[PDB]
RNA sequence: GUAAAGCGCACGCAGGCGGUUUGUUAAGUCAGAUGUGAAAUCCCCGGGCUCAACCUGGGAACUGCAUCUGAUACUGGCAAG
RNA sequence: CGGCCCCCUGGACGAAGACUGACGCUCAGGUGCGAAAGCGUGGGGAGCAAACAGGAUUAGAUACCCUGGUAGUCCACGCCGUAAACGAUGUCGACUUGGAGGUUGUGCCCUUGAGGCGUGGCUUCCGGAGCUAACGCGUUAAGUCGACCGCCUGGGGAGUAC
């Protein structure tokens, strides 16, 4: 069964990315909502539109720099099996800086290093690069 | 823009499948190939013999038209099934245009009976007839001049088989297969089939409405084993062949050529 | 002023109707001390010869790294096959921590301090490849601003 | 500066069936029309011309052009192409590393050329019949083989190709070499080595000429600029 | 060998036998490195030519593409940073610093004359305040020349002249859009002012049927 | 899959995980504070034995536990969809 | 699991609608089904055939071959609970280029004809990216991921002893 609606998010976007396609589409939560919104502030899509009442459908829209993709890796962090936590003092630095982790904190979700300018932690989404 | 959905749909709107448009023109000969261009994806690898009249010499030269046919598409490179068979639509269209007026009349010279009845021949091709048509009385050409000019008078066809059966004299005179299968049959009814694929036991000769013949490999010539049929006959040509046996059941019509 | 480094050299034989033939592989590597990598992998009857061809190889098709000063720009992971590599940037001073063919890709890219283990297999030809590999995959800062559009100051 | 009613007359847009094809061409195709795949001339047009330019481009610094078309059908044509702009040009087989191994290739290349020589500027006759017959064989060959590329010298400096699919080797060198490549490909090839792709009819005759002819015309300009 | 068998590409060789013999070459980008090959193990090559006919001062460039490069390639073994260009005789007028200039220009009757058939032509050898004193002794002429183009008040073609690049000489050619950004553009007369300095060189002409 | 390693196949309690929206709670989570976390040991900056080991001042740390005050994105509970 | 018929009976798929409203996925223990051989009791017994007997072959032939031939194979009701019980590939869900078929629905289309254009289910082969030690797998994954379980830790000793 479907369980980690976000997990399967960061799946499509992959996989769009590995095969060029333009665009991903899939059904939409709140929580996607979000991490779409802080991938496009941080820049690794271009665009992202959720459309629909009943049930709508969020579209992001994938970026391709010189030939190849943008998002070179996205994992997963926290999931339903095995819930990762972090105290903003332990906060992670992916790629060394140079990519970022989507962290839920009280304040909304955020990547690390606004979460860490902020001063509070939270649960560890998913690693981008 | 829509300029070319546009021109697509109109280049739809201006050719059609079969051999039906005479639009290829003729822009290389060299022997033993003619090639066309009728708007298709590819040229076709025409013979020289779909493009010799009655007499054995070419007729047309560079810039010259015929339709060609289609629905069969690349076999790996290549664009189409022959022009000739184009040809056995416009022979098709006359023989209907009889219906009209009750009376197509052409040359027929019918000298002998191949399956029973006189063989007409209309100017390139050779078509075979049932025994009544040759003549419309017991008047039996075999005391006429031979190979004699009088007309084609149609007595029988079969509608769905290319059987086609005339009246040469007395120009006053004026499934679906398998069941019935017994017409072609009784011992030796010799007809007149184009074969379709030779597949190095057999030559695949049936050409009278859906059915299936073999003259496989013993017969075809005098020779037994070193025959290799490819070699003694043809590809896609009408021929001498009866049926010699048949099977209502199995389906398995096993022609012959020896004769 | 490039320099090359014969990492390895192995006899490997060929069966036939009298007995056994013998030849040598000869796996090298050269580099500018700059980004610049390339490694080669050569073979003939006698070891000189393939050693030769193995430099040869090496100085065609060679590969650029982006390299932050001394060392590398982010832990990188590198696979070929069997062996699996992983390497990780390190402050000036510490030294090329790294084993074996590795090591010597390593030192001929101008790489001076990393911290690196080879997990996996340990075949010489197959680890260097897998190094090249980490080392090529490895992108730079400005890279990832460019890829990104945004400047370096706002990705830190 | 080619039309697109020309090419349509030609039929460029036509090309190859429906099971015969290569999914990254789907965005060089338009529709699919009697189950045979109609190439989109709005898409082709365009880098037609752009790969028209780069070809002038290369011709004004003085670059080398090979021509390459092994079909069989178009091989007269590509010779005539290359000779109208006085460049070089492999119209049969292409010798397996033609490119990438040069330097033995360039042997052949002179080999060819001394017996050449032999035939003609030495006026020599007297030689032993079946050696003399050996020898005309052997310039048949070598002739047949690199018969246009035997005054090139070096390297070419850009590749025009009229079958991607089935040049697909010395696509494959000339990647390896680095060499700009200029393809007509058919839907049913591979694009990927290529660097100016173009989508047109490869089988076609009169499409190919029409694809040489304009190429011709656009080197020669580069080197008269 | 690799030159002979086309691997150096070697186009000309203004070089000075019995002196200093520098000369560029290019290659096709495929790890070949000519200046590199032309030189060897430690200048192995390059001592042979060093003591081949005599003691000359030869030197490789590393030709990078079309003659913009070709220029710097010229003044090696130096460091040039700028140079200007022209129309048939272009002058490549090389732009470098007093200090570095005592290496560059080396001896005045030696690297002024072989690197002067590097690029066929001719080079003038200039410095870096040099060229600056002459880039302002062109911004005043198109202006400094008694002002012979358009011509109308005075006050308002200093305030003209303050942004107007390269002055107005024949500036009509070049994009006819921006002077309307300027605070005063209404109905299409600085556009206008641009066409009476057009007519000013048609007056000129008429000046030249003054004199022919 | 072939190197060791997918129960012969199913149903199914306990257990693990759980679509989507709103509200609420605040258990998990995070933040801050307080109490404690013996001294010694480890580490940082110092000092004293000629140096060192050794001795030694101050810090940091002891990743924890308990409480109180907040935050409510996520997980949980409760209520409605 | 294979001749037809009838009686009782489980599942699957499609077509539209209508309803319920997260009721779901997985599953240690537990429970059930589980080829062939085998066991028990009672029936049956044509053919075949472990065992057995004879004839050959052979150095020997407790085999292969031949002639016979009993358990069994068949039925009823119990037990056994294992097989290379194999796709040597746990179950459920999502996503990622294609081609050629088979089978079974179903929508439209002049079915003008065996057809034309779609859209579902199951299924065979080839092959791309990717993966893989390679072989190969490749939208029915051995690709990209999530949930739960089962299992592995050098070869033998041993799946044996207690």
């Amino acid at each position: 069964s479907m369980q980690d609606p976000i997990a399967d998010m960061l799946t499509r976007i992959r996989n769009g990315q590995a095969a060029n396609k333009a665009a991903v589409t899939m059904p939409s939560s709140k929580l996607k909502v979000a991490i779409a919104n802080v991938l496009k502030e941080e820049g690794f899509i271009e665009d992202f539109k959720v459309e629909g009442d009943t049930k709508p459908e969020l579209e992001l829209t994938l970026k391709y720099f010189q030939g190849k993709a943008v998002v070179e890796s996205i994992q997963r962090v926290s999931r339903p099996g095995l819930r990762i936590y972090k105290r903003k003092d332990e906060l992670p630095k992916v790629m060394a800086g140079l990519g970022i982790a989507v962290v839920s904190t009280s304040k909304g979700v955020m990547t690390d290093r606004a979460a860490r300018q902020a001063g509070l932690g939270g649960e560890i989404i998913c690693y981008v690069a | 823009e829509s300029f070319a959905q546009l021109f697509e749909e109109s280049l739809k709107e201006i050719e059609t499948r079969p051999g039906s448009i005479v639009r290829g023109v003729v822009v290389a000969i060299d022997k033993d190939v003619v090639l066309v261009d009728a708007g298709l994806k590819s040229e076709s690898a025409i013979p020289a013999e779909q493009f010799k009249n009655a007499q054995g010499e070419l007729e047309i030269q560079v810039g010259d038209e015929v339709d060609v046919a289609l629905d069969a598409v690349e076999d790996g490179f290549g664009e189409t099934l022959l022009s000739r068979e184009k040809a056995k639509r416009h022979e098709a269209w006359i023989t209907l245009e009889k219906a009209y007026e009750d009376a197509e009349t052409v040359t027929g010279v019918i000298n002998g009976k191949v399956k029973g009845g006189f063989t007409v021949e209309l100017n390139g091709i050779r078509a075979f007839l049932p025994g009544s048509l040759v003549d419309v009385r017991p008047v039996r050409d075999t005391l006429h001049l031979e190979g004699k000019e009088l007309e084609f008078k149609v007595i029988k066809l079969d509608q769905k088989r290319n059987n086609v059966v005339v009246s040469r004299r007395a120009v006053i005179e004026s499934e679906d297969p398998w069941v019935a299968i017994a017409k072609r049959y009784p011992e030796g009814t010799k007809l007149t089939g184009r074969v379709t694929n030779l597949t190095d036991y057999g030559c695949f000769v049936e050409i009278e409405e859906g059915v299936e013949g073999l003259v496989h490999v013993s017969e075809m010539d005098w020779t037994n084993k070193n025959i290799h049929p490819s070699k003694v006959v043809n590809v896609g040509d009408v021929v001498e062949v009866m049926v010699l046996d048949i099977d209502e059941e199995r389906r398995r019509i096993s022609l012959g050529l020896k004769q | 002023e490039l320099q090359e480094k014969l990492i390895a050299v192995n006899r490997v034989s060929k069966t036939v109707k009298g007995g056994r033939i013998f030849s040598f592989t000869a796996l090298t590597v050269v580099g500018d001390g700059n980004g610049r990598v390339g490694f080669g992998y050569g073979k003939a009857r006698e070891v000189p010869a393939a050693i030769q061809k193995a430099m040869e190889k090496a100085r065609r098709n060679m590969i650029n790294v982006a390299l932050n000063n001394g060392t590398l720009q982010h832990p990188v992971k590198g696979v070929h096959t069997g062996s699996r590599v992983f390497m990780q940037p390190a402050s000036e001073g510490t030294g090329i921590i790294a084993g074996g063919a590795m090591r010597a890709v390593l030192e001929v890219a101008g790489v001076h301090n990393v911290l690196a283990k080879a997990y996996g297999s340990t075949n010489p030809i197959n680890v260097v490849r897998a190094t090249i590999d980490g080392l090529e995959n490895m992108n730079s800062p400005e890279m990832v601003a460019a890829k990104r559009g945004k400047s370096v100051e706002e990705i830190l | 500066t080619v039309s697109m009613r020309d090419m349509l007359k030609a039929g460029v847009h036509f090309g190859h069936q429906t099971r015969y094809w290569n999914p990254k061409m789907k965005p060089f195709i338009f529709g699919a029309r009697n189950k045979v795949h109609i190439i989109n001339l709005e898409k082709t047009v365009p880098m037609f011309n752009e790969a028209l330019a780069e070809l002038n481009k290369i011709a004004s610094r003085k670059g080398k052009i090979l021509f390459v078309g092994t079909k069989r059908a178009a091989s007269e044509a590509v010779k005539d192409a290359a000779l109208s702009c006085d460049q070089f040009f492999v119209n049969h087989r292409w010798l397996g590393g033609m490119l990438t191994n040069w330097k033995t290739v360039r042997q052949s290349i002179k080999r060819l050329k001394d017996l050449e020589t032999q035939s003609q500027d030495g006026t020599f006759d007297k030689l032993t019949k079946k050696e003399a017959l050996m020898r005309t064989r052997e310039l048949e060959k070598l002739e047949n083989s690199l018969g246009g590329i035997k005054d090139m010298g070096g390297l070419p400096d850009a590749l025009f190709v009229i079958d991607a699919d089935h040049e697909h080797i010395a696509i494959k060198e000339a990647n390896n070499l680095g060499i700009p490549v200029f393809a007509i490909v058919d839907t049913n090839s591979d694009p990927d080595g290529v660097d100016f792709v173009i989508p047109g009819n490869d089988d076609a005759i009169r499409a190919v000429t029409l694809y040489l002819g304009a190429v011709a015309a656009t080197v020669r300009e580069g080197r008269s600029q | 060998p690799e030159i002979g068998e086309e691997v150096i590409e070697i186009k000309a060789a203004a070089r000075d036998p019995g002196s200093r013999a520098k000369i560029a070459v290019k290659t096709n980008d495929k790890r070949i490195d000519p200046v590199g090959a032309c030189v060897g193990m430690r200048g192995a090559r390059v001592q042979a030519v060093s003591t081949e006919l005599g003691g000359e001062r030869i030197d490789i460039v590393l030709w990078d593409d079309n003659p913009a490069q070709f220029v710097i390639n010229a003044m090696a073994p130096a460091d040039v940073a700028s140079i200007v260009v022209d129309e048939d005789k272009h002058t490549m007028d090389i732009a470098v610093e007093a200090g570095n200039l005592a290496q560059a220009i080396g001896r005045n009757g030696q690297n002024v004359r072989l690197a002067s058939q590097l690029s066929g032509w001719e080079l003038n050898v200039m410095t870096v305040d040099d060229l600056q004193a002459k880039h302002q002794a062109e911004a005043h002429a198109a202006i400094d020349t008694f002002t012979k183009y358009l011509d109308i008040d005075e006050d308002f073609a200093t305030v003209l002249v303050e942004e107007g690049f390269s002055t107005l000489e024949e500036l009509a050619y070049v994009p006819m859009k921006e002077l309307l950004e300027i605070e005063g553009l209404d109905e299409p007369t600085v556009e206008a002012l641009r066409e009476r300095a057009k007519n000013a060189l048609a007056t000129i002409a008429q000046a030249q049927e003054e004199s022919l």
